[PDB]
RNA sequence: GAAAAGAACCGUGAAUAACGGAGUGAAAUAGAUCCUGAAACCAUACGCUUACAAGCGGUCGGAGCCCUUUCGUGGGGUGACG
RNA sequence: AUGGAUAAUAAUCGGGCAUAAGCAUAUUACCGAAGCUAUGGAUUUGCAAGUUUGCAAGUGGUAGGGGAGCAUUCUAACAGGGUUGAAGGUUUUUCGUAAGGAGGGCUGGACUGGUUAGAAAAGAAAAUGUAGGCAUAAGUAACGAUAAUGCGGGCGAGAAACCCGCACACCGAAAAACUAAGGUUUCCACAGCUAUGCUAAUCAGCUGUGGGUUAGUCUGGUCCUAAGGCGAACCCGAAAGGGA
RNA sequence: UUGGGCUGUUCGCCCAUUAAAGUGGUACGCGAGCUGGGUUCAGAACGUCGUGAGACAGUUCGGUCUCUAUCUACUGCGGGCG
């Protein structure tokens, strides 16, 4: 196949509004806890939940949603924002490249400690 | 407790120094072996002194 | 020359693992667990083929017995009077008649009785 | 003691069903419209509103 | 079993607890509103209510009694000079506690323990 | 990457963290963790089942429900029950 | 048929249960295996026709023995394919006794391979096998002396840990000051929170930039010598070398 | 269906009571429940055997008892659904 044709056909992101957060120094199992409370909610209920969540994994997740809202506003320039009624269509928390360090355990041995990362992706979608 | 390595930068040179390796006939073969292998660091005398 | 069977080494196990499709847990993707499960599945499939031929005959016999006990008879007496009459109809056809064509089954019964 | 069998991804997924988080009790004040935690005060703009009134005026 | 233990140790020794309760009262007296945790504020309330109650009569014995609790002349004089004059003839409850959210380091519930007679903007209802 | 032409500039964001655009290219899902990039492993969406039922988890029978169809005693998925 | 004691987690015709559905003899029908037969197909020896067919006897299998073959890498000849898309990866269809062959869609963007003959670094599921990557235990143990912290201001987007101030507490023949051994820039100022700090950090013995060590009298050499080392000459020992 | 003296003791004898001070099994129940007093670790000494190194169903003094509970089995407490 012609790669330029395949790329021009796959470049259909001119409509979907999404946001990504790569290389976040936080574990994925602890952000998947707060992603479940946001998945499917409205774009303002999700903001309130992330702002009042008692988790350190929400301080940097509440602004990824704002960046997604801004990307939606950029893509749909002709039109307001409150009439559309945005929500959170899909949100996925994946793994990332982890760092490996050593901790000296008793009796002359060493244990491994993996500082994990995670990737977050969010798409909004509209009700209209 | 007390460990096995108690450093001394004169007891080290009096035992592993260049002039201690070059004084013996069989200690002079260590230099030949290390130069043949290609060791960037020869006897402990290669460590830089305090300046 | 150096010969490495790298491509076919995995192309051979892909075909054996593609038939472990639907297995619970790691029996469908892990190689040394799928291979141990596909061979046992084929061993189970070799047999049960001799048992499918004797588990259906039991069902046919039960259905013939049920259809014959509706006319005040038993399977043993019915089969005796059928075999010693020159009929030669297998239990598959006899059960199909007893289930779908009760008129034909009772006609056979009245003819052999 | 030591585990004798590796915990399957089914047995460890049926166990992480009460490990979910808890959404906080969020309320809204019909004075300034800002959202806050129920039974808690909040800073809107240099002030602290609790129950329709103002507690601190740091503007 | 603690069926009647109406006292909070606050995870501190018998001396450290009293030292902290005497150190927070001086702060609450010199600044009429301080920001603490919820349990520490609820304990400071029960520790500081009888002191302000005794402060409503300036006698040489009550001054020494309040000094034995506060352990600072700067707080004793500031409790007997203007705090007592501004409390007036209140029946009780000279302090109020209002939660202001949670902290960040350890996620502890906070509170804004304040004096009632020094806040002229808030009433309650 | 053939050649740095290695992303000027704009927006969210405290941020020269990251991302979404805009330009380079034949390709940016070739963006410097950079040729193609599998398996283990970790997740999301959709279709079928599952809270009275005991064991190498499969095999032989078997409804029901979803897709496709040269139209079929054709194909694919899940499968109550034995 | 009846009486002749029984063992320790709850028991037994396998169970329901049966007065025949128990026992003894006789008869008939039926069920009952990968046994035998009926149908289709494949293969090994022996016998004939030829250049595969017909008949007969077979065709469980460990140690072990024999015969036909597949894939992989490369080479020699002839004949090819590919940027109008090669190898590789992912799905699907079909063919063969099997190892395997061929075709289609998607990614991929430069090599590949048919026939005959040849060679071998020629095939993994196990060796408490090796290297790399990733799970489980699990968000569990732990976060390293039970001397202790509280509040108010400052920078700051962000403060339980940073700076300032007021309180509290601990050591004090010490947890105070000098300094040897040793370390060899960790010292001081400004920017930074990426990695390092068992947490965050606006902080740092961390990162990057600019600085910092001044001797006639202090410690060593230029002065001396002990234990010990080297040692012309001399004495020994295959050599190297030993004694002195 | 008792408490003590002796012994590492099981056993056994004795003392004082009681209605009685049962016989046994459960890896001579139970050490991821406890102790290590005895026995089979390295030291030392006695009697005896062996020329000797050394040994004894002979005796005496001293001598490190590891593990964060996965599945099932128990004692308690909850959520979901019917």
């Amino acid at each position: 196949r012609k790669r330029e044709t395949a790329d021009a056909r796959k470049e259909a992101n001119k409509s979907i509004a999404f946001a990504k957060l790569n290389n976040c120094p936080t574990s994925p199992r602890k952000m998947r806890l707060v992603a479940d409370l946001v998945r499917g909610q409205k774009v303002e209920r999700a903001l309130n939940i992330l702002r009042f969540s008692s988790k350190e994994a929400s301080r940097k997740l509440e602004k990824l949603l704002l960046s997604a809202i801004n990307n939606w506003e950029q893509k749909n320039s002709e039109g307001n924002l409150e009439e559309a009624g945005l929500f959170v269509k899909e949100i996925r928390v994946d793994g990332g490249m982890m760092l490996k360090r050593l901790r000296p355990a008793p009796q002359g041995r060493a244990h491994r400690i993996r500082k994990r990362s995670n990737h977050v992706t969010i798409v909004l979608g509209a009700i209209n | 407790s007390k460990r096995t390595f108690q450093p001394s930068k004169r007891k080290r040179r009096n035992k592993h120094g260049f002039m201690d390796r070059m004084a013996s006939a069989n200690g002079r073969k260590v230099l030949a072996r290390r130069r043949a292998k290609g060791r960037h660091k020869l006897t402990v005398s290669s460590e830089p002194r305090h300046k | 020359p150096r010969s490495v069977n790298s491509v076919a080494k995995r192309a051979r196990r892909k075909k054996i693992m593609k038939q472990a499709k639907g297995f619970f847990g790691r029996r469908k993707n892990v190689w040394t667990v799928a291979k141990n499960a596909v061979e046992k599945a084929m061993s189970y499939a070799y047999r049960d083929r001799k048992q499918n031929k004797r588990n259906f005959r039991s069902l046919w016999i039960q259905r013939i017995n049920a259809g014959a006990r509706l006319e005040g008879m038993s399977y043993s007496q019915f089969m005796g009077k059928v075999k010693a009459n020159g009929i030669e109809l297998n239990r598959k056809v006899l059960a199909d008649l007893a289930m779908n064509h009760p008129e034909a089954f009772k006609a056979i019964l009245n003819k052999v009785k | 003691a030591h585990p004798k069998r590796k915990t399957s991804k089914t047995r460890r997924d049926k166990r992480r069903t009460h490990y979910k988080a808890t959404v906080a009790q969020i309320a809204t004040c019909p004075i300034t419209g800002e959202a806050h935690l129920y039974h808690r005060a909040y800073w809107h703009e240099g002030k602290m509103y609790y129950r329709g009134q103002v507690v601190i005026d740091k503007s | 079993m603690r069926h009647g233990k109406k006292i909070n140790h606050l995870s501190r020794q018998t001396g450290h607890r009293k030292a902290m309760l005497a150190n927070m009262a001086c702060s609450l007296i010199e600044h009429k509103r301080i920001n603490t945790t919820v349990a520490k504020a609820k304990a400071l309330k029960q520790f500081v209510e009888p002191l302000i109650t005794k402060s409503k009569e300036d006698t040489t014995h009550n001054r020494r009694i309040v000094f034995a609790y506060l352990r600072s002349k700067y707080a004793v004089t500031d409790l007997f000079r203007d705090v007592a004059a501004k409390v007036g003839d209140r029946p009780g409850g000279y302090t109020r506690i209002i939660k202001v959210g949670n902290r960040l380091g350890d996620n502890a519930d906070m509170a804004m323990i304040e004096l009632v007679d020094f806040n002229e903007l808030y009433n309650g209802g």
